[PDB]
RNA sequence: GUAUGUAAGCGUAUUACCGGCCGGUACUAUUACUUU
């Protein structure tokens, strides 16, 4: 992406590497300590090895992605770090003794942990920490990303 | 870059099937042939004959 | 863009001289100045040099046509109409 | 009567008489013919309905030539209505 | 009539072996290349007259052209306004005795 | 259906039930396959294939003989073109008909049914592009289809 | 060289008594040396013995490449094996596996998570296949009874029926042990063209 | 086209009834037909019925008693939360005793008498009186 | 004598342990719907 390169140094609280004073060394170079995504969810591996910064990711981030847990569809990738999901779903109106087919359109935080997100993937997002005004998700799973062809690449 | 590895292993799996179907086709000419050759050597001569 | 929808190249004469005369001209100057099928040539390389002759850019073959167009409409039936009394005349 | 059955058994007559599409169970009227043209001992199993204005082996001799149903065999050619 | 050669010229494109243009022509003309030689309706007067005698010379066979340069070069489906052929290796031709 | 026209009218092909057969047939898959490949070098269609090699030989079924449809047996070896034939043929008639109307301009019926044979086009591509047979987004415009026929 | 046991009969089970026996019988007939190239390669996997009401069938399990092979000869196989092995009809199909689309507590067909072909009707359309060898079921006409029960007819050509028709009965059994529905036969007796 | 090939043949018995006749030829025979059609043999509303395999997508032959009445087809298959199981069976049929309401449950497609007895409800196929 | 609706068997997703069939563990196509 970009080298962390902002105005700011970006660093996560709490982590300085010690050099100097404290028993030495066994390799990977990084106190980067990694999630365990659990209510089964399992880490992708980009979380441990994730030179980026993002604090409001869950992974390298200070954030709990607290409750509801929804699966829906990325209608727009467009934008860094974040995506758009369209989520459609049957609403039984009772009156009219048939539905309506009705949709919501809610703006969910892409960690950049996750790589090939593009509309139209299926994506396990939880409620987040409600993180900048449309944003109130956080990508917890994606589900999808794919390509149920394109994960062997073909000749 | 893609297109070049994944022509790699198609192209090499091709090879392994020929490789199989070689196996299988000089296994085929050889089990009939020797098989073939233990019933007939004396036979053979014998029809021609009569 | 395609700046205006309903001039196009009338649009030199803005607001002088009446809308539907306008309309006329915008037919006739796209006729002129538009390259023709040269039938000695077989390219689209003919172009108005002045009101009624008509010259091909390559093989410089110059051809006598109507003044806004190569081929005017009472042309074509002209030379149709000889060439059919041609016909009969000979055997 | 109007009870009138037997469609399961469908008699013999009735179900030569409609048509290719309205059997049952819908069978091709379209057959299969060994073609034999008598300077060449060579059979080419060709169609009474053709879709081939099919040469013989080498020789561009005819055979046949379609009309919109069935394909006239054309002349002195003898056939057999059977696959072979 | 014609149809013809729309059909024909597209067959010989796929299988076979072209040179376009007065020059390549007049060289496959000249080096008995060409089987056949297709001359524009258009060609400047000239350019008709000699290619039909580079071909009597030659023996080949002039087919003359229904149509524009236009016509010859969309039938090759080449973009360009094409004003001779040279029929070179047609392989699976009845074309190659033809006349229009 | 007929989508274009009012035309009830359907005529289609009655199979022979027997999936196996025929038994006179003395001819090998090999054989049958590889008149498919000589054919399809030679620039045959696969609908022209099938026809023809009925006829001459006798083949059936291309799908009876050999398992795999005359479509498959030439992809597999590789003489496949590039567009399915049935696009192919569509876009023949719809690149010839609009140099058509370019020659003959206010042929009105023309032009109308100009419009059906693109539109059809463009429906039966839009299939296509979902098989991934056809390269998603691929497009049809006039311009480029002219050089695709020939 | 000594064809025998050990070598046609796995790949499924290592005896028994009624494989081996129809094992030797198949060597028997590739003596006869025209009879051999073809014959060879054809493995049986196993064989069951079921029993129509006097007589028991024979019914033999193909892997499946070989069955292609195994049909072009067959009926002079079955007619070799039917004098020779006589009381028993014998009879071929090829060992097919029957997987689900989802049996159970939330959960899985896996393996290969399962093409059009890789199921349930596919075999059962086979099985009927391959038991009748030369005839081919024209018209398969399915009656469901008042009382809740279903019963097939199977609609036999007739064209080389002659090996089959009396196997008619047996094939009944045969599917009613394997497969299960009860099939009852019907012809169209005499050739008639639509 | 036949978006619902349900109705179609169900028509085509009511309609086959109508004349009295006993035998009806139904294009072009789904598995939610066939279900259909072995709930109505239970009941002994119609006589039995044959699916033939062209290899095209099946015809049937029905054999008729005549027995029924009417047979209707529901599309949209509108569902079912089990307490309106009671306001559709008393709207269409025509009494509490008798005539089988017909859903598509999650066990299978059975009648709301079946459906009632499994506790599973459903979206709704059809009506047969 | 039936009837089979109910129970258990047998044919590539009820396979595998541990503790004495039971009960976990290891478990497994997305949904809409529907069930509790």
């Amino acid at each position: 992406m970009a080298d962390q390169n902002e105005r700011a140094f970006q660093k996560q609280f709490g982590v300085n590497l010690n050099r100097k004073v404290k028993p030495g060394i066994t390799k990977k170079k990084l106190l980067r300590r990694s999630r365990d995504v659990g209510l089964g969810f399992k880490t992708p591996r980009e979380a441990i090895d994730g030179t980026y910064i993002d604090k409001k990711c869950p992974w390298t981030g200070d954030v709990r992605i607290r409750g509801r847990i929804l699966t829906g569809v990325v209608r727009k990738a467009k934008m860094q770090r974040t995506i758009v999901i369209r989520r459609d779903y049957l609403h039984f109106v009772r009156k009219y003794s048939r539905f309506e087919k009705r949709h919501r359109n809610m703006s969910v935080h892409c960690s950049p942990v996750f790589r090939d997100v593009e509309h139209g993937d299926i994506v396990t997002i939880g409620e987040c920490r409600p993180l900048s005004k449309t944003v109130r998700f956080n990508v917890l799973k994606v589900s999808k990303g794919q390509g149920a062809k394109k994960s062997f690449k073909k000749y | 870059m893609l297109a070049d590895q994944a022509e790699a292993r198609r192209q090499k799996v091709r090879e392994a099937r020929k490789r199989r179907e070689e196996r299988i086709a000089t296994k085929k000419q050889e089990l009939i042939a020797l098989h073939a050759k233990e019933d007939e050597i004396a036979a053979k001569a014998a029809t021609a004959g009569h | 863009a395609k700046r205006t929808k309903k001039v196009g190249i009338v649009g030199k004469y803005g607001t002088r001289y009446g809308a539907s005369l306008r309309k006329m001209v915008k037919k006739m100057e796209i006729t002129q100045h538009s390259k023709y099928t040269c039938s000695f040539c077989g390219k689209d390389s003919m172009k108005r040099a002045v009101v009624g002759i008509w010259s091909c850019k390559r093989c410089k073959r110059t051809v006598a046509g109507g003044a806004w167009v190569y081929s005017t409409t009472a042309a074509a039936s002209v030379r149709s109409a000889v060439r059919r009394l041609r016909e009969t005349k000979e055997q | 009567m109007p009870l009138a059955k037997d469609l399961l058994h469908p008699l013999p007559a009735e179900e030569k008489r409609k048509h290719k599409l309205k059997r049952l169970v819908q069978h091709p009227n379209s057959y299969f013919m060994d073609v034999k043209c008598p300077g060449c001992y060579r059979i080419t199993t060709v169609f009474s309905h053709a879709q081939g204005v099919v040469v013989c082996a080498g020789c561009a001799t005819i055979l046949c030539q379609p009309t919109g149903g069935r394909a006239k065999l054309t002349e002195g050619c003898s056939f057999r209505r059977k696959p072979q | 009539a014609l149809e013809s050669t729309n059909a024909r010229l597209a067959l010989v494109m796929k299988s076979g072996k072209y040179c376009l243009g007065y020059k390549q022509t007049l060289k496959t003309l000249r080096q008995g290349k060409a089987k056949l030689v297709l001359i524009a309706s258009n060609t400047p007067a000239l350019r008709k007259s000699e290619i039909e005698y580079y071909a009597m010379l030659a023996k080949t066979e002039v087919q003359h052209y229904s149509g524009t340069n236009i016509e010859l070069g969309t039938a090759c489906g080449k973009y360009f306004r094409v004003c001779t052929l040279s029929i070179t290796d047609p392989g699976d031709s009845d074309i190659i005795r033809s006349l229009e | 259906g007929r989508m274009h026209a009012p035309g009830k009218g359907i005529s289609q092909s009655a199979l022979p039930y027997r999936r196996t057969v025929p038994s006179w047939l003395k001819l090998n898959a090999d054989d049958v396959k590889e008149q498919i490949k000589k054919l399809g070098k030679k620039g045959l269609t696969p609908s022209k294939i099938g026809i023809i090699l009925r006829d001459s030989h006798g083949v059936a079924q291309v799908r009876f003989v050999n398992g795999n449809k005359i479509l498959r047996i030439m992809k597999s070896v590789g003489l496949k073109p590039d567009i399915p034939e049935d696009l192919y043929h569509m876009i023949k008639k719809a690149v010839a008909i609009r140099k058509h109307l370019e020659r003959n301009r206010k042929d009105k019926d023309g032009k109308f049914r100009l419009i059906l044979v693109e539109s059809r086009i463009h429906r039966l591509a839009r299939y296509y592009k979902t098989k991934s047979v056809l390269p998603p987004n691929w497009k049809y415009e006039s311009s480029t289809a002219s050089a695709l026929v020939a | 060289m000594a064809i025998g046991s050990k070598i046609i009969k796995p790949g499924g089970s290592d005896p028994d008594d009624f494989e081996k026996s129809i094992a030797q019988a198949l060597v028997e007939l590739e003596a006869n040396s025209d009879l051999k190239p073809y014959l060879r390669d054809l493995h049986i996997t196993r064989a069951r013995e079921i029993e129509f009401g006097s007589k028991k069938a024979v019914i033999i399990y193909v892997p499946i490449p070989q069955q292609k092979v195994f049909q072009k000869i067959q009926i002079i196989l079955v007619r070799e094996l039917e004098k020779k092995f006589s009381g028993k009809h014998v009879v071929v199909i090829a060992e097919r596996k029957i997987l689900p689309k989802p049996t159970r507590k939330a959960r899985n067909p896996l393996k290969q998570k399962r093409p059009r072909s890789r199921t349930l009707t596919a075999v059962y359309d086979a099985i009927l296949e391959d038991l009748v060898f030369p005839a081919e079921i024209v018209g398969k006409r399915i009656r469901v009874k008042l009382d809740g029960s279903q019963l097939v007819k199977v609609h036999l050509d007739k064209n080389q029926q002659t090996t089959i028709e009396h196997k008619v009965d047996t094939f009944t059994s045969v599917y009613k042990k394997l497969t299960g529905r009860d099939v009852t036969f019907e012809f169209p007796d005499n050739y008639l063209n639509v | 086209v036949r978006m619902n090939v349900l109705a179609d043949a169900l028509k085509c018995i009511n309609n086959a009834e109508k004349r009295g006749k006993r035998q009806v030829l139904l294009r072009p025979c789904s598995k939610v037909i066939i279900k259909f059609l072995t709930v109505m043999m239970k009941h002994g509303y119609i006589g039995e019925f044959e699916i033939v395999d062209d290899h095209r997508s099946g015809k049937i032959v029905v054999n008729l008693t005549g027995r029924l009445n009417k047979c209707g087809v529901i599309s949209p298959r509108f569902d079912v939360p089990i307490n309106d199981i009671e306001k559709w069976t008393n709207n269409l049929l025509p009494s509490r005793q008798f005539g089988y309401v017909v859903l598509t449950t999650s066990g299978g497609i059975m009648d709301h008498e079946e459906a009632r007895r499994k506790h599973l409800g459903g979206k709704i196929l059809g009506f047969f009186f």
